[PDB]
RNA sequence: UUGUGCGCCGAUAAUGUAGCGGGGCUCAAGCACACCGCCGAAGCCGCGGCAGCCAACGUGUUGGCUGGGUAGGGGAGCGUCCUGCAUCCGGUGAAGCCGCCGAGUGAUCGAGUGGUGGAGGGUGUGGGAGUGAGAAUGCAGGCAUGAGUAGCGAUUAGGCAAGU
RNA sequence: GGGGAUAAGCUCCGUGCGUCGAGAGGGAAACAGCCCAGAUCGCCGGCUAAGGCCCCUAAGCGUGUGCUAAGUGGAAAAGGAU
RNA sequence: UCAAACUCCGUGAUAGCUGGUUCUCCCCGAAAUGCAUUUAGGUGCAGCGUCGCAUGUUUCUUGCCGGAGGUAGAGCUACUGG
RNA sequence: GGAGGGGAGUGAAAGAGUACCUGAAACCGUGCGCUUACAAUCCGUCAGAGCCCUCGACGUGUCGUGGGGUGAUGGCGUGCCU
């Protein structure tokens, strides 16, 4: 029989990736694969044993060609003629790390298991974060030859 | 100290007194038989080459032979009228690896 | 010869019942809606056992490509390899070294790393 | 209009089971010499002797 | 109008290699 | 100026983005031409079980091809009741009903066993069927959902003290 | 090919053409009739077809040479345009 | 209850019409075409299925050989027209 | 108050008490074990953590050619008949 995670079998660990000057549709991928526990080869889909990924620096990730001020984030309240759309150039200067956690939280599954998942993404604004008691592994984007 | 072994068309990582049930062979229970290997593991090194592997073989003695859970298929498809009903028990066979 | 078609109606009545036990609601009370389910059950069954072959090939992917990218190579370079290399351990086996002992796994990374081509991008 | 359909075992029980009674609140009193328990509304009449106890 | 449209267009699609039932 | 590969404008509806499935992508995750692997089904192969057609020899094994299926045609069976004949069980507890543990390729089985029960049953081989229901806005009986819901049948009106 | 306005998911014909009807499984997001392929049963083995290999989602943010600035890709005409 | 009352009887009236028809497995497996029809949502014969008997590859696929057309195309001081 | 019931008796049996042989299913409760108040569910199916019960071998609890009941979570999934 094929190995399956029992009680106490999983881990955590605590990464943090430097979003500045990142494209944020490779930041995002990087760091859905990692919460989601893809990089572990103990790998179950209905186990989470994703660790915990910080990112920092979110204001300065870069969004190539004419996005910055022609895509727009969309949310609509339910009530009639109720969709009220922001740009992303608008999204970032109110609220800079809402452009990463959506495009991160699109990312991830959308059932209950996702949901449980985005409890273990914090991720800040500024340069610093106060997670430091938990040792974050700082991380980096690379790519496996072949 | 373990190995892979070929049985049935499928591979089974035995090692020394593990219990396996492999597909049905021709040996009488409490015979013993002997199996190909697909690699060895010994410590910390590996047997992989196919030129090793052919020189060792896995032995084991079979210890009964049993029966398969019990599979119930009812195949239907509606506005049709279209049932069949049929059981099914695989034999098998099981094991108890002894050397290598 | 009239014949009362209990004893040998009743029959068939308890085989879905007591095999649809379990069941939340109507399903497990009344032969007509248990019989129904049975239908369904019986066909959810067959189609899974063959989509289960399927599904667990899949689970021992995702664990050598975990592996494997932790090695620094990728899957399919890793497969292209241990096929040239000779080596023909199945991916259900493969997936349980990658787990359990770590330390064979990369004995079998660098034989696959071996055997593969200079340049794999070659027209050869 | 009608119900449209026969509502399930899990919907009917959980609206059933809000069709219940609150039990009263009962204080001690002493009537007699011996002790009854008589709800607080009606305190004050039962040392009168207003109140019938069985 | 926009819906006929829509339809003709996806069996323009790889997989359906330009060909879907009901045009 | 000519021919070409990609583009721009023309562009334009009524619940909510809405003419990429979504996120996102030009640091292509887009397009064209060559090259390299891999994933992918109930397809093909491996190991085992069964059946049909045919052949080889044999006093039923082996081998080869085949086995999706409605209307429909053909073959073989399970279960129920009544009877010929022959046998066996039963107040030291039959039938029926409720379970446990199992069995068969299917209808199904249990002379395997616990509990309730109180008087008839099983098997082999023949005979005969009022012999198998999930549905006909099907019939009779019992009981649900709506639901502790609507109502409690005018246009007059009752109250207090005492009694049983 | 006829009728229609060389319109219809229109209608009537031909086809040792296909499929559905009477057909599961993979692909086309979902989607009888399109593409791959005809299910005797079991297996926690392997190779492929159409289709794919950044995350959802399995396998390539694959290698070489170019092209695109329009999110073209990820709807459209006469025609306009250093 | 009235464009011809009610009850019993003929009577289980008759419907080219709607509905319903109950246990299992094994093998094979269609049609929605033609002709006719007080006929077009019916039916008869033929066509396509299955079972038995008879005949055996006569069936089918490919190559080669002998055939007759009058489409696609093209042509017009070669005809009839434009 | 009665109805009804609890002791005590008859009875082989009161799981035969004139609502009375056998006493099924729908329907209605009571007790116990597991699960459920951030969640889109033709109500199953295939994986499957945890808890509870059972049968063995080995110590205090720990595995197994085990059996059961619940099932958090993931994948797939458009009732039956005409």
């Amino acid at each position: 029989p094929t190995y399956t995670p029992k009680a106490g079998d999983t881990t955590r660990s605590w990464y943090v990736i430097d979003a500045s000057d990142v494209v944020l549709g490779r930041l995002a991928s990087a760091a859905a694969t990692l919460l989601r526990g893809k990089h572990k080869p103990t790998f179950t889909p209905n186990v989470d044993g994703g660790d915990f990924v910080i990112v920092i620096n979110a204001d300065k990730i870069a969004v190539s060609g004419d996005k910055l001020t022609k895509k727009f984030a969309y949310r609509h309240s339910g009530y009639p003629g109720g969709l009220r759309k922001r740009t992303i150039g608008e999204l970032l200067e109110k609220h800079p790390t809402r452009v990463v956690e959506n495009a991160i939280i699109g990312m991830l599954p959308h059932n209950k298991l996702g949901r449980q998942i985005q409890k273990k993404l914090k991720v800040y604004a500024g340069p610093d974060h106060p997670h430091a008691a938990q040792q974050p592994i700082p991380f980096e984007i690379k790519q496996v030859a072949q | 100290t373990y190995a892979i072994v070929k049985t049935g068309g499928k591979q089974y990582k035995v090692a020394a007194g593990d219990v396996v049930k492999v597909e049905k062979l021709d040996s009488e229970p409490g015979a013993s038989v002997s199996l190909p290997v697909a690699l060895v593991v010994d410590g910390a090194n590996v047997t992989s080459k196919a030129d090793d592997l052919a020189k060792v073989a896995v032995t084991a003695e079979v210890l009964e032979h049993t029966k398969g859970p019990k599979i119930r298929i009812h195949k239907f498809k509606n506005k049709t009228g279209y049932h069949k009903r049929q059981g099914h028990r695989q034999q098998l066979t099981v094991l108890k690896v002894t050397g290598i | 010869a009239r014949v009362k078609r209990a004893l040998n109606a009743q029959k068939k009545r308890r085989t879905v019942l007591k095999a649809s036990k379990g069941y939340r609601g109507q399903r497990s009370r009344l032969y007509r809606k248990a019989k129904e389910q049975q239908l369904h059950s019986l066909t959810y069954a067959y189609r899974d056992r063959r989509a289960r072959k399927g599904e667990f090939r899949k689970l021992w992917i995702s664990r050598i490509n975990a592996a494997a990218r932790a090695n620094d190579i990728t899957y399919n370079r890793l497969i292209q390899g241990l096929k040239a290399a000779g080596v023909e351990v199945d991916r259900k086996n493969l997936a349980e070294l990658a787990v359990s002992d770590p330390a064979a796994f990369t004995a079998l990374v660098d034989v696959a790393r071996a055997a593969l081509p200079e340049d794999v991008n070659a027209p050869s | 209009a009608v119900p449209k359909r026969r509502m399930s075992r899990a919907n009917t029980r959980s609206r059933r089971a809000q069709w219940k009674a609150e039990a009263p609140g009962l204080v001690t009193v002493s009537v007699a010499g011996q002790q009854r328990k008589v709800p607080r509304r009606l305190l004050k009449a039962a040392r009168l002797g207003l109140v019938d106890l069985d | 109008a926009k819906r006929g449209r829509k339809k003709r267009d996806r069996k323009h699609s790889k997989a359906n290699h330009g060909k879907r039932p009901n045009a």
